[PDB]
RNA sequence: GGUGAUGGCCUACCAAGGCGACGACGGGUAGCCGGCCUGAGAGGGUGACCGGCCACACUGGGACUGAGAUACGGCCCAGACUCC
RNA sequence: UGUAAACCUCUUUCAGCACAGACGAAGCGCAAGUGACGGUAUGUGCAGAAGAAGGACCGGCCAACUACGUGCCAGCAGCCGCGGUAAUACGUAGGGUCCGAGCGUUGUCCGGAAUUACUGGGCGUAAAGAGCUCGUAGGUGGUUUGUCGCGUUGUUCGUGAAAACUCA
RNA sequence: ACGCAUUAAGUACCCCGCCUGGGGAGUACGGCCGCAAGGCUAAAACUCAAAGGAAUUGACGGGGGCCCGCACAAGCGGCGGAGC
């Protein structure tokens, strides 16, 4: 199941920008709540926490499939948190929200759940899709004739598309090609609390 | 009764650091002379040598202090005693600060450090645990 | 820049004639991020002056401890005070794991990959004194060589030799991005 | 201890101090109550609450604690026990769900309602 | 003498010994193991399923059949249970 | 409370209704045919945001606070402890927190427990050296001269069932 | 921690006794010894959420040294008797 109510309470409560172009946020940055003043005493169990809540709802991910991301990332040899943000931004959510076909994570997974695209010519309908690297991501022609994809296709003119990510034209060809390393994601948040955490 | 003269040996050692000694003397005997080997090779111990007494040969041990003043050798424990015995096999050779510690290690070509016997492939009993 | 993280703040009270006199101390670490460690532990008649007391006397009490990339060298066993703390390099990526006024300190000292466990009487102030204890008992190669007469080469295992030479590169491209 | 008395006598670990004796390890043992009358606290703390003797599956006799504020208990009521110390009581070491069997969760309840077994409004 | 096969498997006679404080025999517990849970580890717990073995077939015994019987729905006897 | 809500556009997965529709069978027959599962899995169409969210916690540990109602009662509760009229700890409300088609209670077992201390405990008083000796068995040995190598590691092929774990 | 400080609690080595929160209780049952008083070996249940160690300051002490006040002693005059 996905979150169904409010998603600018997450950013209010949270005291940080999820989406990006909050104007409520703006307006209001105090948490929700009758006493969104009283002072907030040390934790450092807070923190993780805190840190932990921002990157599941960030990714979208349900809490028990990323306890699996991060023990996942134990398993692999490579280093935990780059290894949890890699396999986290392999989504093929993520892939869809930052190659500009989608203007927002949700609205990949909701599109992704209608089962619009073709991925390596395979019909799939599943938002949580494994890209692997070399792979092709495709875009099916009731997607193209749907309205709202079209708009996000020209609108993709925000933050540019990184690195190891490239559009090709205006068929909108995705492909990855390296790894892609945590200076150049420049992902925010520090992976050491949440490993902390999750080693708890 | 001086039922384990490398134990004896080792804290005269250690003792002689702590007290800020120069020479200790203690019997000579064959296992003490290669350890003494191992160590001075190492380069632990100044240098050894052994001499004539009374009754029997014996040895004196010299030390070397770090520059400022620094001491030596830092913690001295035996490893495999009297009783309670310890041995390792090819791979699980034992490692002392990861590396930076030297571990004497009693195999077929004799004792040997804890890298010879690591790249030869050879084990056998470790003595002790020098840092 | 500085860090400061607050650890244990006290109630203590002191009883003369009239009854109880209640009171405050504080201890907080300092670091630059770097490897230099600073304390400060004190006593005040509240909060505020009692952590300006704290970070005086951490910026007073300092130290230096040489990392290796971004751990620590070799397992350390922190024997001191009335805790024993030991401690054990990790890979990266896997942070640094203790307890509370371990973690205090460790990431006040910067590192990010560490193991450590507390093994009995976990008073704050003791466990930190510990800490201290164990930091400045680490060993560094070099000056190891130095001691022993000894080259870098033979003392030093290949493993940790290569990881320093990429550490170097490291720092040596950093630099070079500030500068430009 | 030296090695040889080690060999010599083996390392015995803590026996458990096994706790509610009376499931023999059960998560659950059903009853039927016996009594229902009203005990005082120890010392530090003073009231008046509501505890049931009651016969066990098991042949023990242990007394249980009443939830919530209401409830049509008397003698000779099937009842369903679960396992929890209380302190107030020092001869108490069971409670008896609400919702259950004969046991209804007290009226009037919303918050925490599946904790004492009520239903929703409508 | 007996067993598909050596052997107190059974019989007769000789000798008095054998097992015992590096725990005999006694008592309560319980199918063993590859494994499952935990733990960095050693280690602790534990034996769900699958699987490798064991033992059981209302309770106690015995034997026939054959290359193969603890013979579950094969046999006989005794007790209990139910029924004609 | 809240971009929440109504509102204007959208896709409508999955359920609903229909069409097509597999393989699971170089398998068997000297026969022409052999599929329960199932007319399902799976594709293609039809109208519709239309059929779809709850549970625990919010005194410190412990990320979540305030007012309303009774005050040593009625009660909470994991330990500390919370009510003797103005409770962040009872109940009600809102608001917030964790989690989620599952959420809590309870109970068994490991952990932190280095709280049975081999790794890795202590013995002055906190719990512990017996009251002190000789001394059997066991446990242990002050030196070098000598072989057999049974303690030992040394390597070579030679066993370690399948299944489970770790890598791809 | 008080403290030990070569006649160690230091740094080691070898062996032996012993302990794992407080009551219960070194007691109940049992075995052994004793002529006995009792001794030796050594339990469980239930209850408590603390009991204990060295040490800091108070407070107090029919504990010590140094100090002061009609505090005591030496004086007058008094109230507790009666009415008011
Ligand atoms: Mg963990
Ligand atoms: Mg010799
Ligand atoms: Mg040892
Ligand atoms: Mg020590
Ligand atoms: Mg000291
Ligand atoms: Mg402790
Ligand atoms: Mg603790
Ligand atoms: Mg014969
Ligand atoms: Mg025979
Ligand atoms: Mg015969
Ligand atoms: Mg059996
Ligand atoms: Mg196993
Ligand atoms: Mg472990
Ligand atoms: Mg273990
Ligand atoms: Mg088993
Ligand atoms: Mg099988
Ligand atoms: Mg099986
Ligand atoms: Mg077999
Ligand atoms: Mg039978
Ligand atoms: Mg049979
Ligand atoms: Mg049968
Ligand atoms: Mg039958
Ligand atoms: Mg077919
Ligand atoms: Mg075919
Ligand atoms: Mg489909
Ligand atoms: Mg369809
Ligand atoms: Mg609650
Ligand atoms: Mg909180
Ligand atoms: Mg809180
Ligand atoms: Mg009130
Ligand atoms: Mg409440
Ligand atoms: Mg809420
Ligand atoms: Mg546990
Ligand atoms: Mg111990
Ligand atoms: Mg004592
Ligand atoms: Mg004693
Ligand atoms: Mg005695
Ligand atoms: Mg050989
Ligand atoms: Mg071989
Ligand atoms: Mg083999
Ligand atoms: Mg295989
Ligand atoms: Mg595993
Ligand atoms: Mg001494
Ligand atoms: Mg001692
Ligand atoms: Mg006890
Ligand atoms: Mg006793
Ligand atoms: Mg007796
Ligand atoms: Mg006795
Ligand atoms: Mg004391
Ligand atoms: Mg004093
Ligand atoms: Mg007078
Ligand atoms: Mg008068
Ligand atoms: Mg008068």
């Amino acid at each position: 199941a996905r979150y169904t109510g409010p998603a600018t309470r997450k950013s209010r409560r949270l005291g940080v920008d999820l989406v990006g172009g909050d104007q409520s946020f703006e307006k209001r940055p105090y948490p929700p709540g009758q006493h969104g003043r009283a002072r907030i005493k040390e934790s450092e169990y807070r923190q993780q926490l805190q840190e932990k809540q921002k990157a599941r709802f960030s990714y979208g991910v349900m809490e028990k499939q990323f306890r699996r991301y991060y023990e996942e990332a134990n398993r692999q040899p490579g280093k935990t948190g780059d290894n949890l943000l890699r396999i986290l931004e392999s989504r093929l959510d993520n892939v869809v929200y930052r190659a500009g076909l989608a203007r927002t994570r949700r609205m990949a997974r909701q599109l992704v759940s209608h089962g619009h695209f073709l991925v390596n010519g395979v019909k799939v309908d599943i938002p949580s899709y494994r890209v692997s690297q070399y792979d092709i991501i495709d875009v099916k022609e009731k997607s193209l004739n749907t309205l709202p994809f079209q708009i996000a296709r020209e609108t993709a003119g925000e933050r540019p598309i990184p690195s190891w990510l490239q559009v090709v034209g205006e068929r909108q060809r995705i492909l990855v090609h390296q790894l892609p390393e945590r200076a150049q994601i420049d992902v925010p948040l520090t992976e050491q609390l949440i490993v902390e955490l999750y080693s708890k | 009764t001086m039922t384990d003269p490398i134990a004896d040996f080792l804290t005269r050692l250690r003792n002689a650091n702590s007290a800020y000694h120069d020479e200790v003397t203690l019997p000579h005997s064959k296992l003490k002379a290669n350890i003494a080997e191992i160590l001075k090779r190492e380069g632990y111990i100044s240098d050894y040598r052994t001499e004539d007494a009374r009754v029997g040969k014996s040895l004196v041990v010299q030390l070397k202090y770090g520059p400022s003043r620094e001491r030596s050798i830092a913690g001295l424990r035996r490893v495999s005693k009297p009783g309670l015995r310890v041995y390792a096999k090819s791979t699980n050779l034992p490692r002392v600060l990861g590396g930076l510690g030297v571990a004497i290690i009693s195999t077929s070509s004799g004792l040997l450090t804890d890298r010879q016997a690591a790249r030869q492939g050879v084990g056998g009993e470790v003595l002790a645990y020098v840092w | 820049n500085y860090i400061e993280r607050v650890v244990s703040i006290n109630r203590v009270s002191k009883v003369v004639k009239g009854g109880r006199r209640f009171s405050f101390t504080a201890l907080v670490i300092v670091g630059d991020g770097k490897g230099m460690v600073g304390v400060g532990y004190g006593k005040a008649k509240e909060v505020p002056a009692a952590i300006a007391k704290g970070v005086e006397e951490a910026r007073k009490n300092f130290f230096r401890v040489p990392l290796i990339g971004s751990t620590i060298t070799h397992p350390v066993q922190g024997e001191a005070a009335a805790g024993v703390v030991m401690l054990r390099p990790a890979s990266p990526g896997t942070g640094v794991i203790a307890g509370g006024a371990a973690r205090a300190v460790l990431e006040c000292a910067g590192v990010h990959d560490i193991l450590a466990k507390s093994l009995g009487s976990d008073n704050a102030i003791n466990v930190v004194h510990a800490t201290v204890a164990a930091l400045k008992l680490l060993q560094r190669p070099e000056e190891v060589a130095a001691r022993r007469g000894l080259p870098i080469e033979d003392v030093a295992p290949a493993g940790m030799l290569k990881a320093r030479r990429e550490s170097e590169a490291l720092a040596a491209a950093a630099a070079r991005e500030g500068s430009a | 201890p030296t090695i040889q008395q080690l060999v010599r006598k083996g390392r015995r670990d803590k026996i458990a101090k096994v706790k509610t004796a009376a499931l023999k390890g059960s998560p659950q043992r059903r009853g039927v109550c016996t009594r229902v009358y009203t005990t005082t606290p120890k010392k530090p703390n003073s009231a008046l609450r509501k505890v049931a003797r009651v016969k066990l599956t098991s042949q023990v006799e242990v007394t249980a604690y009443i939830p919530g504020e209401g409830h049509n208990l008397q003698e000779h009521s099937m009842v369903l026990v679960r396992g929890g110390r209380v302190k107030d009581l020092p001869g108490v070491r069971y409670k008896i769900i609400r919702g259950s069997l004969d046991t209804q969760g007290v009226k009037n309840r919303k918050q925490a309602r599946s904790r004492y077994g009520a239903k929703k409004e409508k």
